């Protein structure tokens, strides 16, 4: 049973780096590539991070992505108000032959 | 400009049938790997279906058999044939281009779907 | 509470085709003997069709062959496939549960049907 | 040709018992069971009498049903205003293998 697990929420004040951890069984995230999407309210997911570290098409900087073993980590230096959205992590689970997404974090600025 | 616009969403009875459609501009749906993903209100994007350049299709577990994805010959537009609906198909379907199997680059705005009387 | 609610009624052209449907709650349509009966405005209930527990169907004389009654596998809902209509099919179809062949205990509200251009 | 015959109308003043007679060929009403339904205006038939005499689920009393040979009779002691409706008689005609209903009476209170 593989569906990546993500904390229900993460919150920090502006100026404090925000860390989000997506963990899943090594069937899909230990052998394939994570990718990270941002969903602003009432809009459509906007790709944020791809291929386990990269930052496409000039996304606002300080957005970082890393992969450690069977987990993936997103990082934002400081907690800006505009960054408030839902964050999802997606990998191609070959065992299920299906895209699998995380629970989604409600990032709230303190 | 790149854009994908989807129509076909509205109220429908359980067991109904719909043809949702994905219209592609600046891009060519008969080539880029196209995907239908959904998100019920207060829920998480769930992969519904991916269409390959070569015509091959993949569908999720919950959405197997009942559904169908298709790629128009000349209209530059793709369509989902949703059949045999139930309560867990209440959704805001999106169509999205996905470089390979790695990441989903472009997302359409969203087309509500409701299963109630 | 017990209730049967039917939908699918509206204007349609002669020779058209409809799928009227009977939705059953508190009751299970795959067991109780279910019946489709009609009444043209200013007219008398006329037996159209009865579905038995075991799947057997019975239809009236005037409504033979053209029509079809069916019983869903899991939706708890029954459907009439009305095909090859004429002028004498103007109606207010009702679906009703009938203990055996003796009396019709529960009647749905009513779904108009019109055959005109 | 079996389709039970019922008078086009029956009318009585309040306090006077009302009798309705449904007559048909003994193919369907002489060998099977009558049942009697009431259709209030703009509504759906409501079962009134079943199995040739019974009164189901606490129908308002004084409603009586009887079967004599090839005929059936419904009776209401007095003619109350609320009872105004159409009345139908139904039997399972085995020769036609079909439910057969009567013409229907327009009960009007004088």
């Amino acid at each position: 049973q593989s569906v990546l697990t993500q904390p229900p929420s993460v919150s920090a004040a502006p100026g404090q780096k925000v860390t989000i951890s997506c963990s899943g069984s090594s069937s899909n995230i230990g052998n394939n590539y994570v990718s990270w999407y941002q969903q602003l309210p009432g809009t459509a997911p906007k790709l944020l991070i791809y291929d386990n570290n990269k930052r496409p098409s000039g996304i606002p900087d300080r957005f970082s992505g890393s992969k450690s073993g069977t987990s993936a980590t997103l990082g934002i230096t400081g907690l800006q108000t505009g960054d408030e959205a839902d964050y999802y992590c997606g990998t191609w689970d070959s065992s299920l032959s299906a895209w699998v997404f995380g629970g989604g974090t409600k990032l709230t600025v303190l | 400009e790149v854009q994908l616009v989807e129509s076909g969403g509205g109220l429908v009875q359980p067991g109904g049938s719909l043809r949702l459609s994905c219209e592609a501009s600046e891009i060519i749906v008969n080539r880029n790997y196209m995907n239908w993903v959904r998100q019920a209100p207060g829920k998480g994007l769930e992969w519904v279906s991916i269409i390959y350049p070569g015509g091959s299709t993949f569908y999720a577990d919950s959405v197997k058999g009942r559904f169908t994805i298709s790629r128009d010959n000349s209209k530059n537009t793709m369509y989902l044939q949703m059949n045999s609906l139930r309560a867990e198909d209440t959704a805001v379907y999106y169509c999205a281009r996905s470089y390979g199997d790695f990441y989903v680059d472009f997302w359409g705005q969203g087309t509500l779907v409701t299963v109630s009387s």
